[PDB]
């Protein structure tokens, strides 16, 4: 649950960066 | 932020639905708050940071140092306001004189007086395009004594007292 | 340096995301491209950046103020907190 929760948080950040880039 | 973007989408969708740089416009409010939400959400990783060995004690001591510097922030902003009301009260009649901006409105003088802590303010802010050399000199002495007293005294207070906090 | 660059990226993506549409507005350069905003945000640690980077040639005073608050709070938080962390913890490292 910890690795999954943390990882999905990181893909939230990644989608933030890719939404910002273009 | 998403409420704002939905409102813009509804107004514009009603507009281009009817056919077949606004200063207060909500879309710039959306782009505006969306950045703050980006910063906070990026700064929410301190919840899952402490699990690791080498990063745990670091994360733990950060909070202690912040809790230590709050009670210094109190007197810090006391001195800040004490000088700021004096300077705004001094230059308030000169709005069309001094070369560079600010030191005029309350919210505009709070800026140049805040950025002097980091050294990004300019000394040329104190000069006047009239003569009135007495008021100019009063500005030099008040601004200088502000810098000396608050920066030089409060920094040594912070460092000396925080080392005092570690040793015990 | 780990947490240092964490905070650095956290503020940098926010600022680049904020000013990305203004490329033809603000007086001085950068705060626009990723690699170009990383510069003015890196040189603020050493005080060689300019505050005038936050002004806009449109009006839009709300976004300008958001830039002032984000940039300022960046400077305060990361510089003033992380420096005292470094010194206090390194003296802690010597004494033991």
């Amino acid at each position: 649950k910890f690795v999954a929760h943390a990882a999905s948080f990181t893909i939230f950040l990644g989608l933030l960066v890719m939404n910002a880039a273009d | 932020s998403f409420i704002a973007r939905f409102m813009a989408f509804w107004h514009a969708s009603k507009a281009q639905s009817i056919i077949d740089w606004d200063p207060s416009d909500p879309q710039i409010i959306s782009e505006g708050l969306y950045a703050i939400a980006v910063v906070l959400s990026f700064s929410r990783i301190a919840y899952i940071l402490p699990a690791n060995e080498s990063f745990g004690p670091l994360q733990i001591s950060l909070g202690r140092t912040v809790k230590d510097i709050f009670k210094f922030m109190v007197i810090f902003i006391m001195v800040f306001v004490a000088f700021m009301i004096g300077m705004f009260n001094l230059y308030s009649y000169y709005i069309g004189a001094k070369q560079n901006e600010a030191f005029t409105t309350v919210e505009e003088s709070f800026k140049t007086l805040f950025w002097a802590i980091f050294g990004l303010s300019e000394v040329k802010s104190v000069v006047i395009n009239y003569n009135h050399k007495f008021i100019e000199n009063i500005g030099y002495v008040l601004y200088g004594v502000y810098n000396v007293t608050m920066v030089i005294v409060l920094l040594n207070m912070l460092i000396a007292m925080i080392n005092s906090s570690f040793q015990e």
